RNA sequence: AGGACCGAACCGACUAAUGUUGAAAAAUUAGCGGAUGACUUGUGGCUGGGGGUGAAAGGCCAAUCAAACCGGGAGAUAGCU
RNA sequence: GCUCGCCGGAAGACCAAGGGUUCCUGUCCAACGUUAAUCGGGGCAGGGUGAGUCGACCCCUAAGGCGAGGCCGAAAGGCGUAGUCGAUGGGAAACAGGUUAAUAUUCCUGUACUUGGUGUUACUGCGAAGGGGGGACGGAGAAGGCUAUGUUGGCCGGGCGACGGUUGUCCCGGUUUAAGCGUGUAGGCUGGUUUUCCAGGCAAAUCCGGAAAAUCAAGGCUGAGGCGUGAUGACGAGGCACUACGGUGCUGAAGCAACAAAUGCCCUGCUUCCAGGAAAAGCCUCUAAGCAUCAGGUAACAUCAAAUCGUACCCCAAACCGACACAGGUGGUCAGGUAGAGAAUACCAAGGCGCUUGAGAGAACUCGGGUGAAGGAACUAGGCAAAAUGGUGCCGUAACUUCGGGAGAAGGCACGCUGAUAUGUAGGUGAGGUCCCUCGCGGAUGGAGCUGAAAUCAGUCGAAGAUACCAGCUGGCUGCAACUGUUUAUUAAAAACACAGCACUGUGCAAACACGAAAGUGGACGUAUACGGUGUGACGCCUGCCCGGUGCCGGAAGGUUAAU
């Protein structure tokens, strides 16, 4: 199993969007900003485990991190994880 | 058989082939082949050092058998094949305990036909066996020249080697070169002279056929500028220089053989 | 016209990358004056 | 702009070429000198 | 069948005109040669500086080549400007 | 938004490489944009890239790299065995439909498939850095069977028409459906089965190889496509209801046949030719050491797992390489209509564009073009440039020749449209029916239907029927080079280089020779019918004399002659 002080680690914020939004009202899905070394079944067993609901299957992208620029200095953001949450019938969060 | 092609393009006028309907119209044998990588006339090193080797078709080795050593038992010779690393063909044959050889064909050598290697065979053409029990004056090819060896001598098609002496523990023996060579008699030998000899009447009649053999072109050396060969430049054509290799030491005479090792063995030199 | 800056990843971390700087005696010595001129890409890696 | 201009001020300056002027500037003066002669 | 014939792609580059502070540090337009072969091309690899490679022109080796580029000896030396 | 023009083997679509947010939305016009800009690949902010099946990673290897020991080398270091890496190659598996402003073989719907772990049950000999098979692989050519795809008819829905006619031999549109599973066909290959024996596959072997018999004449392997199912589902021209007029839902007819047909598939086939055409793993098998009522193997069922990284967007380009939003360069994939031999060319479809300065005027002159009286190379260094020729069929065709050519020599004639032969032929395809059955994806007959050259005769139109685009100028004498090729990237493509062929010469294998302080490597896993060097340069007739000089080869007597 995995121990939980890696489990809470893992999950780091909901993801606020309009294709997380019909995600979540229209295909169950919910979807969250991971760590970025998390795997699936790291993802899947801290849905499970601190959210208590049911996880039918997780599909996780990276996300890439945009050069922006203060002034004339530039810099890239970082890099971070998006995880689509597909849960199953029965869930509220 | 040699055949002249009929004039239709240019390319085709001058060609001479060698056809030869024995010979097997198919794959050969295949575990006695194995990759022969192509090298380009370049050593580790990556430098070429031997000039004008590059491209033409790829090829497969054949592993012929110039030990053998399969003594005593008889062997079949099942068919004659194509081999491209040599200028002979190859008798694929068949020992009569199961296993396949490659061997160089020797001149009369057909499908269907009993060969054997060993000290108590038969003095007939195809047969390996030791020069001490070889007769003297029979031609002889596929020559030992260190017992237990392998053929080095007389090899190439059309190519036999004359058993002149049997002078002690040597015999003495006339290269295809004219040379007279000692060798010591416990050294195998096949009899019979090796088979392909049209081999030479064929004339490749354009230079894309000596591409594709694997020969790149050779440019002159009165061609070049001084840097590069020492004939090199004039203003039109220019010679008047001592002939020499691009390295500077003497073509057209000069001898180059220093051994002193194997000078005992030399009874005479060629002419 | 085709120039000469005919670009690869792979060629370029093959030839000039850092595993291929660190595989011989000079390759480090050029790691030697890039990291003590101080610069602030020692090979081209990415 | 300043950088591209001294960069692009420097591009002839270890040029080869000897029937252009300066490396660039297309002339004669191939058949000047060789009727010279 | 063919280093076969005509001819697109594809490779090339014979002529002319334009261009020559170009649209382009070598091209465009109209014709032109090869076009199953000694062809052409992609990806990788190997050869290195008096060295490579060269169907040989002193050609090519990163718009550089009768000896690359970078750094150093080095403020070479300059009876010359 | 309506018209107009351009590309349409691309100026469309999809990628690889390369780039790296340029993608999408809102917002701003300072600078960037060769002008203005409300617009933008610009500024700012937010959003966006979803995989057991695609690719990478991974398993295996080529060229080649590195390389424990090792051999070698003043030192640095060179080479290299075991090994280990290295794709551009070999290795398991997913398709259709729908959806987002922006992703989709990844999400959703439906239907699937693959490989491992574990567990149960039934049977059971399993077991390798080892043996065998297989993987496993050339160029060209030829058809045959198909399909993608297209055309036409039928069917279904809609229209009867701004200007003469248009209820019909009329017009517009649609007529689509996959993987998987089942069947096993047109082909292609091979005789099959059983028993005994063996100097081979380092050992063993029931596997491979081999040698005997005996019997049967068939079995096996592979294989496009079609057919059935998937699918009473999806999709579907269009209508219906609301309509932040952007669309959003609902409903939804027919959904067939004939012919033509690939450069794709059977085909890694078949025929043929020399120039003789990767490897290793997965895969299938054999056993050795061992383990043998255990472990393991096989089969069925259930269950779990299939991680990680890529996924936006451009990609013949305003995003890559070219300093530029540069008339340049850049690999692969798809490839509709009509005419055409065709991927040429013309005009078009899907789709995408009008090239980020415009408005005038209508001088010289320059550039790109059109036409030109009479003449017709008089121009000029030179027919440079332009003009001309140009297709298919048939007739016809010289010198010379290596008997192949020359030759498309040269030079001519025919060509449209309509009608008849023939309400479209010869030919191709071929249904229903009929006959037989080793009964079906069968063969024989039969010709409905579709497709369809080419020729002759008759007529008719124009100045002209290869009408556009496309598409040889021809002949005579001669120098050089035999020929195809190669070369001065960027003023020289040539008679120069190369070449087949010839000769001379070296080289006996630890070869000469070359790279290398050496080890070693190439020569070559070649062996004098071979290899290296040098010259000449197809072929034909030939290649004369000179060995005093320089070189080379040979000789050893004498003279001179170093280190010692």
């Amino acid at each position: 199993m995995i121990r939980e002080e890696r489990l809470l680690k893992v999950l780091r914020a909901p993801h606020v969007s309009e294709k997380a939004s019909t995600a979540m009202e229209k295909s169950n899905t919910i979807v969250l900003k991971v760590a970025k070394d998390a795997t699936k079944a790291e993802i899947k067993a801290a849905v499970q485990k601190l959210f208590e609901v049911e996880v039918e299957v997780v599909n996780t992208l990276v996300v890439k991190g945009k050069v922006k620029r203060h002034g004339q200095r530039i810099g890239r953001r970082s890099d971070w994880k998006k995880a689509y949450v597909t849960l199953k019938e029965g869930q509220n969060l | 058989a040699v055949v002249k092609c009929k004039p239709t393009s240019p390319g085709r006028r001058h060609v001479v082939k060698v056809v030869n309907p024995e010979l097997h119209k198919g794959k050969p044998f295949a575990p006695l082949l194995e990759k022969n990588s192509k090298s380009g006339g370049r050593n580790n090193n990556g430098r070429i050092t031997t000039r004008h080797i590059g491209g033409g078709h790829k090829q497969a080795y054949r592993i012929v058998d110039f030990k053998r050593n399969k003594d005593g038992i008889p062997a079949v010779v099942e068919r004659l094949e194509y081999d491209p690393n040599r200028s002979a063909n190859i008798a694929l044959v068949l020992y009569k305990d199961g296993e396949r050889r490659y061997i160089l064909a020797p001149k009369g050598l057909k499908a269907g036909d009993q060969i054997q290697s060993g000290v108590d065979a038969a003095i007939k053409p195809g047969n390996t066996l030791p020069m001490r029990n070889i007769p003297v004056g029979s031609t002889v090819h596929n020559v030992e020249m260190k017992p237990g060896k392998g053929g080095q001598l007389a090899r190439s098609a059309g190519t036999y080697v004359q058993i002149v002496a049997r002078d002690g523990a040597y015999v003495t023996l006339r290269l295809r070169s004219g040379e007279m060579r000692k060798v010591e008699a416990d050294c195998r030998a096949t009899l019979g002279e090796v088979g392909n000899a049209e081999h030479m009447l064929r004339v490749l009649g354009k230079a894309g056929a000596a591409r594709w053999r694997g020969v790149r072109p050779t440019v002159r050396g009165t061609a070049m500028n001084p840097v590069d060969h020492p004939h090199g430049g004039g203003e039109g054509r220019n010679f008047g220089k001592h002939p020499v290799t691009p390295w500077g030491v003497q073509t057209k005479g000069k001898k180059t053989r220093s051994n002193k090792r194997t000078d005992k063995f030399i009874v005479r030199r060629r002419s | 016209m085709k120039r000469t800056f005919q670009p690869s990843v792979l060629k370029r971390n093959r030839s000039h990358g850092f595993r291929a700087r660190m595989a011989t005696k000079n390759g480090r010595q050029v790691l030697a004056r890039r990291r003590a001129k101080g610069r602030a890409r020692l090979t081209v890696s990415k | 702009m300043d950088i591209n201009w001294r960069h692009n001020q420097s591009t002839f300056y270890h040029f080869t070429s000897d029937h252009r002027i300066s490396g660039w500037k297309e002339t004669n003066a191939m058949y000047v000198a060789l009727n010279s002669q």
